[PDB]
């Protein structure tokens, strides 16, 4: 019969497909491709968990910040999400694809050019991933009440993102874009280790560091305050990771210390990774409203959505609320003070949630896009490929003209 | 279809004509400076385009400048499966042209490839060389196409086999 | 972002309605007569009686530089072109060395237009003259069909 | 966010170059008065080592950073040495040699911000630096041994030993 | 037939003092870069930093030792060395495009500035405000300007246009000088008078120079022809197409002969005989080096004369777009070719 | 400023 | 030099870049960056060399700002951080930069129009009380901008770092009804090519790459005539990219950045600006005046200030004006746009008017009394010594 | 308005 949409966000760790109108993916797999190490030797591929374990192949990873650098693999790995995985005739199927904000327009063309042209679809919607992650909150809300004005912090493996939504428009140019993601705090996390526990095998310190940070990590309130907690009563802080070794299948064990507060905390000191960058994400998001208009800037402070899976680290809207409250209690007790304090403004309201959803929240909010009849119209078109080209795709909501 | 040694020495001998150029500021703007052949805001600056063929389909078109040089290429196409992997290949060349540095993001009307020229490379980088690598495209384009007609082919065995042998 | 206020007013060319627009001369006493350009009689003549190296000159004596008038420039230049393609490929040189320069660069610029719309066999000919009239007057025959304001 | 810096600076504190002569509590002998007080500039640059070796940025807000600076990068010394050491008493006696020895100063090679510190002009100013660094660099090194080593075997800490790579930005004394 | 490679750039303009002990290069930037003759050696002693944009004419008085430049800027600036530093002073053009050339006058009372503007800007002093004012010459032109030239009676100017003619004026300013003697050219001379204008219409004219009589001027183009006129002659016009490619500047060595350059990367040599009434290619200069066969590994764009003046010279300049300054010996190359000769 | 834009 | 032998000094004290010297200067002495900078360490550099103080300024802090956490103390034209603006003044007094002795000078200032009053109490207040200036004028940027191009009559256009302001003048009388700002100026375009160049890769968040940029802006970045034809050279073509160096010794590429960046000036919300440009404005500026003044304004309109120095600016304002001329003026008669007289005041000296301005009317008016205003008077009056002026404060 | 005033 009528046939529904296909919605893939590939992201840099993993990557969710499925069909629209269900609630959650139909798969969900690492953003891998393994190869081997002219003719038809180019299909000897595999993708997914069906490429961690192959040990005579070799296992790239094309995406990089969100954005593809390899369009030699990313071709091959979509033909097997829809030939494979998927099993759809995308002559068929429209689809619904994701970027980040950042994505450069020549990679928005080369996706077209590689949709229309080699898988012959006849639609296309390229969206901007946090932003459906939105939609997909206010179903949890009440039906109604829906909140239409709404900040949004995406976390990922490659990039973060604080993007404002206010009555339902995007505020594109307020938009920030954070290099620190899953993939600086599991290599911090894999140096400090290298350091200390030595006998981790270098095959399985990613595995080990992964490990780690979604069990043992969390946050902290103050960094210096925990070293000592640490020193002062080591057995109530330090864990135990029981790992097997992949050769002799013997275990290997070691001591959990430091790198379950250091790994999370670049979201706070990015300069730890990155030197590039100093300010944390508590002043990202108070430049982001702040140059937001006037009347949105309370809405927004009460409507901090979390999502990604950077962002399921024990007690981070704790903190972060907390930055926040301290920063805007202060600029208000300012104003007060030079205007003469006849006046005691209103307290802001800061409110940081944090969903249900986080590992296929984007993915939700396309599914319930492409079941409506709407999506069938914003959707760029075969024909209109044909007419006006690749450039089709060039533009996003980050910027104008 | 007349031969291919002549054609490349009239190409390149139009070429180091047409590759005599100088930096010029514009007198249309205040102080920009643009390639004339592409904007054509100045005419006496335009200076006349020649033609060079073998046949009707292969020919080069160099609209020359003070300060730009524009070269347009007809590549022969026999059949429809040549058609294909020519565009093709172009359209990867032309998104690698910021490392083309001679190199036009999009064809002349009625062309193949362009290339454009201007007063900058030939003060950076060698003139005879850049003519060199015109006149190495033209005549390695034809064995670069046959070479994937050739690859399309035996991958359509293989594929055949690979279908028919478990029966 | 986006604006919302009418930015139509960007969209109007006003740079078409200039006055500071170049403009090139032109022959004042050409434009009431144009020269009649070699005569087909004339070289045919020359044709018929195999005489190709006259009908050469006869071609290269008149030609219709100075007129703003097409047709017969392109009467003119299929004239040339007949007589450059019906000649003997070991008569060239003998026929190249006799000119002077200023029909050298004349020559030249016959043969740049002939590649321009081509017959089955008028370009593996237009290539040979093409290899004498450079060994003969270089390069610089070439940049004067370049910087040629009056097409032949 | 910013680093951890010093506290302990006030206006009645004397200054050496362009560095804080603060008070100390030490048997050891130096131009450094002596301290009453439960902390000093020794306990919270013991304290903040561990995070500020991870920082990239340090602003030098006031002279009494210069002095926290130094120890953060001397502490980075007793590391090396104590690591190789099997017990306590083994490290005391190295933390005694390494505070004889002459370090570099502000003013000569070898000190790796000779920019941003202020040389002593006249040779008693000199004199003075030497013996209140020999000061820092006794009391820090006989503070880290109570710290460093384990009591359960008496050998010392992987806690400790795995900052020995982290030096305080990249820069040391030597 | 010496070669300093000052940098690996181009080198938009040059010019020598009074000793040629110094020279003021633009290695293609805004500054301009003089270099010392230190024994075999070549020193930077100053740089001039006021210029918003690309250099493309410099100047240097050789008595008053003041420096005159021009760039993309449309902007001029006259120097003094006052004291250790080149400090230096305002100029008025009042062009709306960009500036090409500009020549300091024989008399050093004024300079003339030819833009993109479609005008040639005869400048002089006011020391009521310190400003160089400047006066207008753009009745014939149609286009950019791109070489020019003093006439010795400091009145008389030259021009070379994109317009394809090489025009001649009369740069006479009331103000800072006496009306002028007669001349073949003319005697009617107020200012901006075309005395002759070029037939030819075919190729930009990159370089003039004027002979040292004053009676006879030549001007390249980039149709690869030569020209020269003569007044004496009733200003007949003797060209020689040449076989190669263009040239860009020429220079008069002596009233007969002439050195030109340009994208062939090397000079050569042209011989006049007012008896025919022609000119006639003296040949290469330059032997062949023992892919190109010379110095210059690329064009040259600026001739200059050091030793000897245009009356007779005995060595000449070239800098080009190979980051190069190559200096001459014209009796070297009358020995190094038995078969050259200079008239 | 003080209100409105920071300066 | 006064007649008394008191030097006359003229400061513009700008947001972006201090341009200082004496009167009837045809050039500034000194012309530096309002910066200050205190020492910082970073892993990345090592350097030991060279003497780094604790408070570097201007154009010593620009070159060193590799070691330094730079820090601009005006904003928009308003002062935010006096204690680091004091020791910029300082350094514009000092041996390093016009060794002269305060106490002993007349000294002439700027402030662009529309600003708080507490910024120039609080200045001239610093003046008399700090520095000592034997007499003190406060000057408006646009008057000064027409006494260097020897006018009465023009609508000025003042375009810095932080502010960009319209001031209208009518043969010496002042308009302020019609006094604009436009709130974009060179570091709202500093701003926007890190934005653009993000795309790339390229980051430039410390504070010391924020001038970095600016290099980069003054190099490359222009305007385009027709923006249309732009954007097909750099969709059909390669040419319009460039390469930049940096400090670090790594290069980049710059394409389409040089053309949409300074296109917020006419397109301004690309920066999220709510508004008209700089075109648009000017029309609507002059189209409010009274209806005969507006035929010496379109023949009037003077530029000034660093931020109209972008390759193509006077241009493309020419042709946006007679756009709107021909739609809501003539309402699209082309054959009467002949007769439109516009004259654009673009002379390249046009990055400094506001200071050659106030050496023309420090000239002028140098040996006059009525005109200053005096450390006596400052003393008995006290802030309100501005009513000489006509600036009523109390 | 269409002159005087906007309008
Ligand atoms: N409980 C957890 N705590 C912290 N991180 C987690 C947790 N569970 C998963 N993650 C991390 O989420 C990251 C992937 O985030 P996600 O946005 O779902 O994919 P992508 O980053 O590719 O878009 C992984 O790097 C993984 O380590
Ligand atoms: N070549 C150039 N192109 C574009 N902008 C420039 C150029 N040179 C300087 N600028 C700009 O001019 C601004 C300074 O203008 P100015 O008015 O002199 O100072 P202020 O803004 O402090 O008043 C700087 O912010 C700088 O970005
Ligand atoms: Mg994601
Ligand atoms: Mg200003």
């Amino acid at each position: 019969g009528r046939l529904p949409a296909c919605v893939v966000d590939c992201g840099t760790g993993y990557t969710k497909l499925g069909y629209a109108g269900n609630t959650e993916p139909q798969f969900i797999i690492p953003s891998c491709i393994a190869i081997k190490e002219k003719g038809v030797d180019d299909l000897d591929f595999f993708i997914g968990d069906e490429a961690i374990e192959k040990p005579t192949y070799a296992t790239k990873w094309p995406i990089r910040h969100g954005i593809v650098e390899d369009w030699d693999l990313m071709e091959r790995f979509m033909e097997q999400v829809i030939f494979k995985y998927l099993r759809a005739e995308p002559e068929d199927h429209y689809f619904l694809l994701t970027e980040p904000p950042l994505n450069t327009p020549e990679n928005r063309e080369y996706t077209a050019e590689i949709m229309f042209e080699s898988f012959n679809v006849p639609g296309l919607y390229i969206a901007v991933q946090a932003v459906l992650a939105l939609a997909a909150s206010w179903t949890s809300r009440q039906v109604g009440e829906r909140t239409l004005t709404g900040t949004v912090i995406d976390s990922g493996d490659g990039v973060t993102h604080v993007i404002p939504v206010a009555e339902g428009y995007v505020i594109g140019s307020c938009i920030k874009h954070i290099p620190i993601a899953g993939r600086d705090i599991t290599y911090f996390i894999q140096q400090l280790l290298r350091d200390r526990e030595v006998g981790i095998p270098p095959e399985q310190s990613l595995e080990t560091a992964k490990a780690v940070k979604e069990r043992y990590s969390y946050v902290c309130p103050d960094l210096v305050k925990e070293f000592n907690k640490y020193d002062t009563d080591g057995s109530k802080w330090i864990k135990q990771y029981t790992g097997i070794n992949a050769i002799s299948k013997k275990e290997f064990s070691i001591d959990v210390g430091y790198e379950r507060f250091l790994g999370p905390e670049i979201f706070f000191h990015p300069e730890f990774a990155n030197p590039d960058f100093t300010q944390p994400i508590s002043e990202v998001v108070d430049e982001v409203i702040q140059n937001c208009p006037i009347d949105v800037r309370r809405p927004l402070y009460k409507n901090i959505v979390l999502s990604g899976g950077s962002t399921m680290f024990r007690d981070f809207g704790r903190r972060l609320q907390r930055d926040l409250k301290r920063t805007v209690d202060a600029r208000l007790k300012l104003s007060e003070e030079l205007s003469g304090g006849r006046l005691k403004p209103k307290p802001i309201d800061v409110q940081v949630i944090t969903h249900h959803m986080q590992r296929y929240a984007v993915w939700f909010g396309g599914s319930m896009l492409a079941s409506t009849p709407e999506f069938y119209q914003v959707c760029h078109t075969k024909k209109d490929y044909e007419e006006i080209g690749p450039s089709i795709c060039r533009h996003n909501p980050v910027f104008g003209v | 279809t007349a031969t291919l040694r002549p054609y490349l020495s009239a190409v390149r001998a139009t070429l180091q004509a047409a590759l005599c150029l100088e930096n010029f500021s514009s007198q249309v703007v205040e102080r920009h400076n643009k390639p004339e052949v592409e904007v054509r805001s100045s005419k006496e600056l335009l200076l006349q385009p020649v033609t060079i063929s073998r046949n009707e389909k292969e020919k080069v078109l160099i609209e020359g400048s003070i300060n730009s040089v524009r070269v347009s290429i007809a590549v022969k196409q026999a059949d429809e499966i040549e058609k294909i992997l020519c565009h093709k290949f172009m359209r990867f060349m032309m998104m690698r042209a910021e490392n083309f540095f001679i190199l036009r993001r999009k064809p002349v009307e009625g062309y193949d490839i362009s290339f454009l020229i201007t007063n900058f490379h030939t003060e950076q980088m060698y003139k005879h060389k850049l003519v060199d690598f015109v006149i190495h495209f033209m005549e390695e384009i034809d064995k670069e196409i046959s070479e994937m007609k050739l690859s399309v082919n035996a991958r359509a065995r293989i594929v055949a086999e690979e279908f028919l042998k478990n029966f | 972002a986006r604006n919302t206020l009418s930015s139509r007013f960007r969209r109007v060319d006003i740079d078409e309605f200039d006055e500071n627009k170049f403009v090139d001369e032109q022959e004042e006493a050409a434009a009431a007569a144009a020269e009649p350009g070699p005569d087909p009689s004339e070289v045919d003549g020359l044709l018929r009686q195999g005489d190709m190296l006259r009908a050469f000159h006869a071609a290269l004596r008149n030609s219709p530089v100075n007129t703003k008038n097409q047709a017969v420039k392109e009467r003119a230049q299929g004239v040339v072109l007949k007589v450059l393609t019906n000649f003997k490929s070991s008569e060239i040189e003998q026929a190249v060395q006799s000119l002077d320069r200023n029909g050298v660069d004349l020559l030249m610029k016959y043969i740049y237009k002939g590649f321009e719309k081509p017959t089955e066999n008028s370009s593996a000919v237009l290539l040979q003259w093409h290899e004498k009239a450079l060994a003969v007057g270089g390069l610089g025959s070439i940049i004067r069909v370049l910087t040629a304001r009056k097409t032949v | 966010m910013p680093a951890y810096h010093s506290s302990l600076m006030d206006p009645d504190t004397k200054l050496i170059g362009n560095m804080a002569l603060l008070p100390i509590r030490s048997q050891f002998k130096g131009p450094a008065p002596r301290e009453t007080k439960d902390t000093d500039i020794v306990d919270e640059a013991i304290y903040y080592f561990k995070a500020n070796v991870f920082f990239k940025n340090y602003e030098i807000k006031n002279e009494a950073d210069r002095t926290l600076i130094y120890i953060t990068l001397y502490i980075s010394e007793c590391l090396k040495k104590l690591q190789k050491c099997n017990s306590k008493s083994q490290g005391e006696k190295e933390m005694y040699t390494l505070g004889i020895t002459n370090f570099p100063i502000p003013g000569e090679p070898g000190f790796p911000l000779n920019a941003i510190y202020a040389k002593p002009a006249n040779k008693q100013e000199d004199e003075v630096m030497r013996a209140y660094l020999q000061q820092l660099r006794q009391e820090t090194g006989l503070r880290l041994c109570e710290k460093v080593f384990d009591p359960q075997n008496d050998k010392p800490s992987k806690w400790w030993t795995c900052f020995v790579k982290r030096q305080f930005m990249n820069k040391s004394l030597s | 037939m010496a070669y300093h490679s000052f940098l690996v750039e181009p080198i938009s303009c040059h010019a020598w003092n009074k000793d040629r002990t110094q020279i003021a290069i633009c290695p293609n930037n805004h500054e301009v870069h003089i270099y010392e003759k230190s024994g075999a050696k070549w020193t930077k002693v100053h740089e001039l930093k006021e210029h918003n944009g690309q250099v493309t004419g410099i100047d240097w008085a050789p008595e008053s030792n003041r420096i005159v430049t021009c760039g993309t800027d449309r902007n001029a600036y006259v120097w003094t060395l006052k004291g250790r530093t080149w400090k230096p002073t305002l100029v008025i053009l009042r062009i709306n495009r960009a500036a090409r050339c500009v020549r300091w006058a024989p008399n050093e009372n004024k300079f003339a500035v030819g833009s993109g503007s479609r005008v040639i800007s005869i400048c002089y002093f006011e020391q009521e405000n310190d400003w160089w004012v400047c006066k207008h010459i753009k009745k014939p032109i149609r286009s950019t300007v791109l070489s020019l030239d003093w006439h010795p009676n400091n009145v008389l100017l030259a021009a070379g246009s994109c317009d394809f003619k090489c025009r001649i004026f009369s740069a006479y300013i009331k103000e800072v000088e006496e009306r002028p003697a007669p001349t073949p050219w003319g005697s009617k001379m107020p200012f901006g008078e075309l005395m002759f204008e070029s037939s030819s219409s075919c190729g930009w004219v990159h370089g003039v120079c004027f002979s040292a009589s004053g009676s006879r001027v030549a001007w390249v183009s980039h149709d690869s022809t030569v020209c020269l006129a003569d007044a004496d002659k009733k200003m007949a016009v003797a060209t020689l197409a040449s076989e190669t490619l263009p040239l860009l500047a020429l220079t008069f060595i002596t009233d007969n002969s002439l050195v030109a350059a340009g994208h062939d990367c090397f000079p050569v040599l042209f011989t006049y005989d007012a008896a025919a009434g022609m000119l006639s290619f003296g040949g290469r200069l330059d032997v062949p080096k023992q892919g190109l066969d010379s110095l210059h590994k690329n064009s040259v764009s600026q001739i200059s004369v050091l030793s000897g003046g245009k009356a007779k010279c005995s060595q000449f300049c070239t800098t080009g777009m190979d980051g190069g300054m190559s200096i001459w010996d014209v009796k070297s190359l009358e020995s190094a070719l038995k078969d050259l000769k200079i008239k | 400023w003080x209100a409105x834009c920071p300066a | 030099m006064d007649s008394q032998g008191r030097k006359v000094v003229v400061c513009d004290n700008g947001t972006g870049f201090v341009k200082c010297g004496y009167a009837g200067s045809n050039f500034p002495e000194h012309i530096f960056p309002a910066l200050v900078g205190r020492p910082i360490i970073r892993s990345t550099t090592k350097v030991g060399n060279i003497e780094i103080k604790d408070l570097m300024v201007g154009d010593e802090a620009s070159e060193l700002r590799s070691m330094l956490e730079v820090n601009y103390p005006m904003e928009n034209g308003i002062v935010r951080n006096w204690d680091d603006m004091k020791h910029l003044w300082d350094y514009t007094f000092g041996p390093e930069k016009l060794n002269i002795d305060t106490r002993n000078c007349k000294i002439l200032l700027t402030e662009p129009p529309m600003n708080p009053t507490k910024n120039r109490e609080k200045i001239v207040e610093v003046m008399f009380e700090t520095y000592q200036f034997s007499g003190v004028y406060v000057a408006i940027q646009a008057v000064l901008t027409l006494y260097a191009q020897g006018l009465l009559t023009g609508v000025v256009v003042d375009s810095g770092d932080g502010v960009t302001h319209i001031c209208p003048v009518y043969e010496g009388f002042s308009l302020p009804h019609l006094t604009r700002r436009l709130d974009i100026a060179g570091r709202d375009i500093t701003r926007y090519l890190i934005k653009l160049l993000l795309l790339r890769g390229y980051a430039f968040n410390h504070s010391a790459d924020f001038e970095t940029v600016r290099m980069i802006k003054e190099k490359l970045c222009y305007v385009g005539y027709n923006i249309e034809q732009e954007q097909k050279l750099a969709l059909e073509t390669t040419v319009l990219v460039e390469s930049y160096t940096l400090p670090d010794g790594r290069i980049i590429k710059v394409g389409g950045e040089r053309f949409e960046a300074p296109e917020a000036l006419f397109q301004p919300h690309l920066i999220n600006v709510e508004g008209v440009g700089v075109a648009e404005l000017l029309f609507n500026t002059i189209q409010a005046a009274d209806i005969d003044t507006r035929s010496e304004f379109y023949k009037h309109i003077v530029l000034s200030g660093g931020s109209t120095m972008y390759p193509g600016l006077p241009s493309r304002l020419e042709r946006e004006l007679k756009q709107l001329y021909l739609e809501r003026v003539l309402k699209g008669d082309v054959e009467k746009l002949s007769k439109f007289k516009i004259r654009i005041e673009d002379p390249p000296r046009r990055k400094h008017m506001v200071f050659l301005g106030g050496a023309v009317l420090a000239d002028i008016m140098k040996d006059k009394d009525n005109f200053w205003m005096t450390r006596q008077e400052y003393q008995e009056k006290g802030v309100r010594v501005l009513e000489k002026l006509g600036v009523t404060v109390r």
